[PDB]
């Protein structure tokens, strides 16, 4: 029996007589393929090597459990810092977070392919050993009674038993799912000998794995023993895969299951599974874009997990506002540091610059999705400019009588453009799309208006105010003014409306709350994420409406600006 | 307090000394290693006081009733220098500058308390 | 395993066992601040607890900068000396540069105090306790680092001459802490000469702080890393103001008569009492100072006691 133990900078085998890493925390193997996977809690990663390769790197905080499924070819892990367990294919692809809720500091994890069960420990105020299905089904706490600082969970596939130690109580127990025998961090088995690592002896203590007698010493001087396993082919019994030839017809993940065909079709994070139950939708259909000070992130609103995949983008320094055009699939965001506006896809590929020039405090940006134009506001230079979605044909559309302009919005199907203003006299105005008919819609009880939403469906406009800490609702002309909510409002506010809910940012710009635009129910959507600035909820697929501009840009050589009375072309 | 360990200072007047000393020595052995360089001048017995002064200076007395240092009086130092100094200077040995006698309190002051014969 | 990778267990720990020494350091700093202001209208009316509560020194006055500095320096000094001494394996102290030749006829050596260890721990604890992001918290952080580096800069090369017969021809040197008195005097000056911060009237509109704030304090952070930073002007210390933890000047000892009293201390009676309106009340009793000592011949040191009149006045 060879004994493989995670040193901390080293990984090595002992017998019966890879270096250059910083804080290794986990190790496993697939003997049949001659693979060895390990976890770094400092590097926040999981890598692989054969008998180096990145396996899981996309975002850990303290990953302590790591087990290789040899029957379904999947990698399961737990991150004790971020409080979540994730799964992925054997090479890292199709990564899926299996659990995230009711997790304190998930440390060690273990899987049982033949049975199709996974296991892991919690080291929180309520330490426990719990198992679930290899597909994240039915999280079940098995051991909760009398354990503190538990470690070294081990299963005996030869005898259907589950062993574990207690790095605080200096015991090694065993069980299976229920019945528990007591016989110290990690532990493993090989043949007759149960080996453990003593938190205060820095030695490999050995004993009989059936009785316990013979508390022999296997290897001294081992100062850091974070884990120990038995590296043997006989440690992974063979069985056929119920997925069979090709993932059992699963388009993506084929996960082991306890029930039914003992295989289960799964889809990667965010994307929904069609009525088929075998074919995934082509990715998530939603995007709820979030402009933090230094990142840009996306949250799907189709599923209740709300997981913020970080966009893989470079050199984001002071982003503010983000939005996305569903017609061409372009994301446009602004950066208060680079002083520019950028484009890109949900992936983050095809990143391009849209405007680089005369921008100071670009407090407002607006996509025209019918005529395919783009308007933006600049509180610095105090002017509303307009180009095309390309970014060419830049034209100053409003300059006079506008001070400190912030939020800007458009109603292409009617032909009206509403924006807010600060400066000498704050106001909410509405004009046609060519700047004509500039009229003030709300005049009084305003201080620092910070955000404006249009309800395209119901002829309504919504706004909020930094100085007055109020979010008010009103009709898009025939007034029906009403302050929907009274709460502190972040200077830069991620505010968006879609459907029956309204999204907004809290005072500290650390969280996004929603309010059911209809009812009143307030549920905090995203938390613990500071420096929130801007939001735009949108349906990547669905494109509502059209206007005469929608045909040949209304016959305009540059900007097609639609009025309710008609339409006027514009020039750069 | 510690016990006198340097041979030359055993039975010099007190059996208890403190550390570090006026010469900033860790152990009594360190102070003895330094006071031993005077052993020639000690064997010559150029001054009776020299041994007491050098031992009160390299391993000063430590008392369980008086916890303030107690140095030898200026006259003892001036007498050890008067008797011993001519031979050492004559052979090129200056009275050590730490051992200087104007740096010590004089006898006859409750504020400047020292050890001497009346 | 005190010094370990410090990720999962045991390592990431080792915070409670040091808190006592850190508290001792901060206490030494508070006592020194009280010393430096013994005869001033503000006399360091601060507790150890208070510098965690921030109650009693929320006034961004000149003296709170000094208090923050002197407490950071005290914690750092004490834990650096704990580390340097063997109580914690001497931490094998500042072994770097040891043995080398530093100049003509002297070499490095000894156990130089591991100041970077004391500074590391002091930062870990003290800057942790400094919660909040406002400008005052940056001021306090500044004064804290000011005191940590005041303690550091004051370290001096102390030597022992181990030449022939004690001559300083050859000597072994090490880097030692300065006397806490010199740091106290330094922080005393820094209190006497602390300065008020921006006090800017315009303050870029910050009713909503998502875009405002988090840049104001950024520009107000160009202050000498030796100097202590304060923002508000210091209150009148003649007056009692229970909202600020200031107990007023009435009933405070001052020095009137004294053989060798500083003109500050001699004037302290008029400054604390007469300059504040209060009257000077005295004490009947008189102190005692050992005298009539008769160091018996040999071996025995015996010293008698004397009696003398102390001097002071109470702003009754």
């Amino acid at each position: 029996p060879l004994l493989l133990y995670a040193n901390r900078r080293d990984l090595r085998l002992v017998d019966a007589t890879v270096g250059g890493l910083e804080d290794a925390a986990a190790v496993d193997f697939v003997f049949s393929h001659g693979l060895i996977y390990w976890s770094d809690v400092s590097e926040e990663a999981i890598k692989r090597t054969e008998f180096v390769q990145n396996v899981v790197v996309s975002g850990l905080l303290s990953p302590d459990g790591l087990a290789c499924d040899w029957l379904g070819e999947k990698l399961y892990w737990t991150d004790s810092e971020t409080n979540r367990i994730e799964v992925s294919n054997l090479d890292g692809s199709l990564r899926k977070v299996l659990f995230w809720q009711e997790l304190d500091q998930p440390r060690a994890i273990a899987l049982d392919p033949s049975s199709g069960f996974m296991y892991w420990t919690d080291w929180g105020e309520v330490p426990k050993i719990e198992r679930a299905g290899m597909d994240g089904s039915s999280r079940f706490i098995i051991i909760n009674s009398e354990i503190y600082w538990p470690n070294g969970l081990t299963l005996d596939y030869e005898e259907q038993k589950l062993y574990w130690a207690d790095a605080k109580l200096n015991f090694i127990h065993k069980s299976n799912l229920d019945g528990t025998n007591r016989q110290p961090f990690a532990l493993t088995l090989f043949e007759d000998i149960l080996y453990w690592t003593d938190w205060s002896t820095h030695s490999i203590l050995a004993c009989n794995k059936y009785t316990g007698e013979g508390l022999r010493e296997i290897h001294s001087d081992i100062f850091s023993p974070m884990d120990i396993h038995a590296f043997s082919q006989q440690r992974q019994p063979n069985a056929t895969n119920p997925c069979g030839i090709d993932n059992g017809g699963c388009s993506h993940l084929c996960l082991m299951s306890p029930v039914k065909p003992f295989y289960q079709c799964a889809c990667p994070t965010g994307v929904k599974l069609l009525e088929n139950g075998k074919t995934c939708k082509d990715g998530a259909t939603e995007l709820l874009l979030l402009a933090r000070r230094t990142d840009l992130r996306r949250i799907s609103l189709d599923t209740p997990d709300f997981t913020d995949i970080v966009l893989q983008l470079e050199d984001i320094r002071h982003a503010i506002a983000i939005d996305y055009d569903p017609v061409e699939g372009y994301i446009y965001w602004t950066d208060d540091e680079v002083r520019a506006i950028r484009r890109s896809f949900i992936d983050g590929s095809g990143s391009q610059f849209v405007v680089t020039a005369q921008i100071a405090h670009p407090d407002g940006i607006a996509v025209d999705w019918v005529a395919r134009n783009l308007y933006w506001t600049d509180t610095g230079t105090d002017r509303i400019e307009v180009t095309r979605l390309n970014g060419t044909m830049r034209k100053i559309l409003i300059s006079e009588d506008l001070e400190e302009p912030r939020a800007i919005v458009l109603d292409p199907m009617v032909g009206y453009m509403y924006w807010t203003d600060w400066g000498e006299i704050p106001k909410i105005e509405r004009a046609a799309l060519d700047g004509s008919d500039r009229v003030v819609l709300v005049n009084t009880s305003l201080g620092w208006p910070n955000g404006l939403a249009l309800d395209y469906d119901e002829g309504k406009i919504y706004w909020g105010d930094a100085k007055t800490d109020k979010i008010e609702v009103m009709n898009t002309d025939g007034t029906g003014r009403r302050v929907l909510v009274e709460d502190k409002i972040p200077h830069i506010f991620g505010f968006t409306l879609l459907g029956d809910y309204v999204y907004w940012t809290d005072w500290q710009r650390r969280s996004i709350e929603r309010v059911h635009k209809r009812s009143a129910e307030r549920e905090v959507i995203i938390d613990q994420l500071p420096d929130l600035m801007g939001l735009k909820a949108t349906n990547v697929h669905r494109v509502i409406g059209s206007n005469p501009c929608a045909e040949e840009n209304g016959g305009c050589s540059h900007l097609c600006l639609y009025r309710p009375q008609g339409l006027r072309c514009a020039c750069p | 307090c510690q016990e006198i360990t340097v041979p030359l200072c055993k039975g010099i007047g007190y059996n208890y000394t403190y550390m570090p000393n006026q010469f900033n020595h860790d152990t009594q052995d360190e102070a003895g290693l330094e006071v031993h360089q005077f052993w020639p001048l000690v064997e010559i017995q150029c001054s009776p006081d020299l041994k007491f002064f050098l031992c009160s200076m390299y391993t000063p007395i430590c008392l369980e009733d008086y916890k303030k240092p107690l140095p030898p009086c200026r006259s003892v130092c001036e007498r050890a220098k008067a008797g011993c100094a001519p031979l050492m200077r004559q052979y090129g040995f200056a009275w050590p500058d730490r051992m200087r006698c104007d740096r010590l309190p004089e006898q006859g002051n409750p504020d400047t308390l020292c050890m001497d014969a009346a | 395993a005190w010094s370990v990778n410090n990720f999962l267990m045991t390592g990431p720990k080792a915070y409670l066992t040091y808190s006592a020494s850190v508290a001792v350091g901060a206490q030494n700093g508070i006592e020194e601040c009280k010393y430096q202001f013994a005869w001033e209208r503000w006399n360091c009316p601060e507790s150890t607890l208070q510098l965690a509560t921030h109650n009693g020194l929320r006034s961004a006055t000149r003296e709170t900068s000094f208090v923050h500095a002197i407490s950071s320096a005290g914690v750092m000094y004490t834990l650096t000396r704990n580390c340097s001494m063997g109580d914690f394996d001497n931490c094998g102290c500042d072994d770097s540069r040891n043995g080398r030749i530093g100049g003509r006829g002297w070499v490095w050596g000894g156990c130089s105090d591991n100041a970077e260890f004391g500074e590391r721990i002091s930062k870990l604890f003290v800057d942790g306790l400094e919660t909040g992001q406002d400008a005052r918290a940056l001021m306090n952080l500044h004064n804290n680092e000011a005191g940590r580096l005041a303690v550091k800069e004051t370290m001096k090369r102390t030597c022992k001459c181990h030449g022939i017969s004690g001559s300083c021809s050859i000597q072994t040197c090490w880097l030692q802490l300065a006397e806490f008195r010199d740091i106290g005097n330094h922080l005393k000056i820094k209190h006497d000469q602390a300065l008020k911060l921006e006090m800017d009237k315009r303050k870029m509109p910050s009713t909503n702080s998502v875009n405002s704030r988090r840049a104001i304090a950024d520009a107000f952070s160009s202050v000498a890393g030796s100097e202590l930073i304060f923002l508000e002007d210091s209150p009148d210390y003649c007056l009692k103001n229970i909202s600020l933890g200031l107990q007023g000047t009435e009933g405070r000892e001052c020095l009137q008569s004294g053989k060798n009293l500083s003109q500050w201390e001699r004037r302290s009676c008029k400054r604390l009492c007469t300059d504040c309106g209060l009257r000077v009340e005295e004490k009947k009793t008189e102190i005692i100072s050992s005298c009539n000592c008769k160091f018996h011949w040999c071996c025995t040191v015996k010293c008698e006691q004397c009696k003398q009149v102390v001097i002071k006045h109470f702003c009754a």
